């Protein structure tokens, strides 16, 4: 017969890393199996078109990667600046927006998250450089959170004025059931916390270099495939040796051919393997990129009401972040603390009617019943107002006498 | 010639960017969209007057200036 | 010869473990659950809010308990039946095993 | 050849048992966590838990 | 003109099922391919990796 409600609540900041793009690779078949070598370039015509799949599976695979970033990234259409002015209400996001003074137009937080990766194989094996350059994604991701946090709910509307930033806060309040005069009577804490937990987020960044195993995962799984197909260079296949010119000078013709032979279907069979393994990477990295772009659509744009999907209580917003290879969300979330025990009924039973709150729960300290929210005390007193009647006082089970108060009466009478 | 600088290139109108040196292309120093992706932020495009390339740095969009009130 | 298989590394009874406690959980601190709380909050208040999440007045349910609980042991009772006895209800595992 | 052939099949299986697993997590958490409003995406009909 | 509106409901329970994880193999190639005969081994040895 008893249930707890929140008599305070609190600020957390956490972090989420998700790979989006994949390095590009270009391989001349030709080259890496029978290179610098005209009689062996003739044997391995006999084999058709083999090294042309190959290729088109790498450009194919090439053309996803930025189709990727494309798809994750380039969804506004212009370009926002930085507000000249400082006046946010106390909220601080100096560390997080660019600073006009560096070269670079990262942040602090995109200076370190670059820096916390810091850590010749060319034989016929090339890489490309992607399409969009790092300048070009932290400017999109600077022209996203100025739009966001300046505009509010008016982004995608061409013509729009500057939304002041308490009422965007009093809108997220709002969506998440708490009466907006809570920030409006606890902005300077609500405030003081948030900039506390954005300074131990920068913290702990700065503290340990592990927290992106994620993208280093990926960055090393592409080495050691690369690293294996240079490797295999060196295997004779059980062929007399592993240099052509060898062949050319210990061999005669009729058995030297054999033995070439064997080191094209060796090599062959390695490059075969490569292609495979990148076409089922490359797949599951395209995967996780759709989750990303979903989640900028869904978190950044607006206030999402599915559970845990942008991290752990109620969501309130969230701010993107560039990386390499990745993106970095930072949600900003609301967590009840300090509950406290209380005493409470389903229904109210007048003289022969029964009262039900239009929305909150009836609590009671010993004697006096109040109408409060459901993740914030604040009592209020019983009033024909808040409840709604309906039916008797029979088939409610665990109804409790009391009294419903009218201040119509009290005025009508003077 | 993708990966190469153009001071050996003539042994197998020149411009050198960061994906190589392009051959037969109009250097402009203006912004427009992308209609022919080449790499490093570079596009090409067909725009007469006859009909030549113009190799452009990519443009993000227009800027939008909202004013700033509180 | 060349071929083993290793044992997982969570055993069932820790699953099991793991699903009871987030099914006592969900069941005793209602909306309360993984903050402080540690208090039972009766049945039928998130049954009632439940109700109002799908846009029906919380009287409904409180003036109809009794049916309402009646209908969902019958309709465990046939869940329970229906497994006991069909036996092709697993394809779907049954499938990833073959 | 043989080895070769199952390593691919198994890497393939493995995607789609990730994929699976994935849905069964996201699953778990809209639906015994909350009360979802998606449609179908939690049973046939409204939900209730 | 006209409108339907329910008098009546019931309550409905389903079932969902969803395969999770796989069976984990560890497999050694060289007892495989070339079991007991150092001669094979010897052999594959010049395969690579
Ligand atoms: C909330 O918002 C307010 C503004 O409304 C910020 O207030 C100022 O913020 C700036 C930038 O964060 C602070 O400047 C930094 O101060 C550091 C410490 O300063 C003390 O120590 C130095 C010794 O070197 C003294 O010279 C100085 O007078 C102070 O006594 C410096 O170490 C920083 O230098 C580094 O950063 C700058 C870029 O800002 C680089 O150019 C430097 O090379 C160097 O790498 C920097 O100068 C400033 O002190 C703040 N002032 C006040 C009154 O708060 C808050 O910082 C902001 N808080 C959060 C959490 O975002
Ligand atoms: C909505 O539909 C259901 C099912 O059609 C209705 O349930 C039926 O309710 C009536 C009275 O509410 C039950 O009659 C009672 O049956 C018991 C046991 O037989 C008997 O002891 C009583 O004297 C009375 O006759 C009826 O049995 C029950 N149906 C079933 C299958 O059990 C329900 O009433 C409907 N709701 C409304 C608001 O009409
Ligand atoms: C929630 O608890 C915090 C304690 O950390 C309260 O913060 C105190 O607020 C009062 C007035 O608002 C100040 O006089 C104290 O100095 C604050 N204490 C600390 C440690 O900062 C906060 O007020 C509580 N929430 C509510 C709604 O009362
Ligand atoms: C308090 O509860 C008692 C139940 O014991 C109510 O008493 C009944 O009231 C009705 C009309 O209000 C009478 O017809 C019954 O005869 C009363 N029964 C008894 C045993 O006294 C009482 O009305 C409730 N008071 C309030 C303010 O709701
Ligand atoms: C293309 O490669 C040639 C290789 O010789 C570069 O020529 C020299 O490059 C180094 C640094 O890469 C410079 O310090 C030298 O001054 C260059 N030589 C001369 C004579 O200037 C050439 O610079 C490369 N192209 C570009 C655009 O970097
Ligand atoms: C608070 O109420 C709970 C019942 O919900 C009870 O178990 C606990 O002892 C109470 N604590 C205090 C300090 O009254
Ligand atoms: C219960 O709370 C109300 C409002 O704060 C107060 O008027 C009343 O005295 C309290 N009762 C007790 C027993 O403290
Ligand atoms: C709590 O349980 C007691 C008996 O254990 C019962 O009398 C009481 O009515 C219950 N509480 C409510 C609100 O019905
Ligand atoms: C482009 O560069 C040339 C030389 O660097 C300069 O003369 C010209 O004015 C530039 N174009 C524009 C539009 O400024």
């Amino acid at each position: 017969n008893s249930i707890a409600i929140p008599t305070n609540f609190t600020i957390s900041v956490t972090t989420e890393i998700i790979p989006v793009s994949m390095q590009k690779v270009s391989v001349d078949c030709t080259m890496y199996i029978c290179g610098d070598s005209e009689e062996c370039s003739n044997l391995l015509l006999q084999y058709g078109s083999f090294c042309t799949q190959l290729n088109r599976a790498l450009h194919e695979i090439a053309v996803e990667q930025d189709k990727n970033t494309q798809e994750v990234f380039a969804q506004v259409k212009q370009i926002y600046k930085t507000p000249p002015i400082k006046d946010f209400g106390g909220f601080n996001f100096s560390q997080i927006l660019p600073d006009p003074s560096k070269p670079s137009k990262r942040s602090a937080i995109e200076d370190l998250l670059f820096n916390k990766v810091t850590l010749q194989k060319f034989n016929g094996l090339t890489v490309l450089p992607p399409l969009l350059t790092d300048e070009m994604i932290a400017a999109y991701t600077s022209a996203l959170l100025a739009g966001t946090i300046t505009a509010g709910w008016t982004f995608g509307a061409g013509a729009a004025l500057q939304i002041p930033f308490a009422m965007q806060m009093a809108y997220r309040f709002n969506g998440i059931g708490v009466t907006q005069n809570v920030l409006y009577e606890n902005q300077k804490l609500i405030a003081n916390q948030f900039n506390k937990a954005i300074g131990k987020i920068q913290d702990g960044l700065s503290s340990t270099a592990s927290a992106l195993g994620k993208l280093q995962d990926v960055v090393n799984q592409n080495a050691q495939a690369l690293n294996t197909l240079v490797k295999q260079l060196s295997s004779n296949f059980g062929a007399i040796s592993s240099v052509l010119n060898d062949i050319l000078s210990r061999l005669d013709p009729p058995e030297a051919e054999v033995q070439i032979d064997r080191l094209i279907n060796g090599r062959l069979q390695a490059l075969n393997t490569y292609v495979t393994q990148q076409l089922i990477r490359a797949a599951e990295i395209r995967a996780s990129a759709n989750l990303a772009a979903e989640k900028m659509s869904e978190c950044v744009l607006g206030q999402s009401k599915r559970v845990d999907f942008c991290g752990k209580g109620y969501h309130l917003m969230s701010f993107p972040q560039s990386a390499p290879h990745g993106v970095v969300f930072l949600h900003v979330t609301y967590v009840p603390t300090q509950y406290k025990n209380f005493t409470t009924a389903p229904a109210i039973c007048h003289n022969g009617k029964a009262h039900f709150p239009r929305e909150g729960v009836f609590v009671s300290n010993g004697t006096h019943w109040f109408v409060t929210q459901r993740n914030f005390y604040e009592p209020q007193i019983i009033t024909t107002d808040n409840t709604f009647v309906s039916g008797d006082c029979d088939v409610v089970i665990g109804i409790v006498n009391n009294t419903v108060y009218d201040p119509l009466q009290p005025e009508l009478d003077s | 010639y993708q990966g190469v600088n153009c001071t050996e290139v003539p042994v197998a109108n020149v411009f050198q960017t960061r994906a190589g040196c392009l051959i037969g292309a109009e250097h402009v120093n203006n912004s427009y969209e992308c209609d022919i992706p080449i790499g490093a932020g570079i596009c090409a495009s067909y725009q007469t007057a006859s009909q030549s390339i113009i190799a452009y740095t990519m443009s993000l969009g227009e800027e939008n200036s909202v004013a700033y009130s509180n």
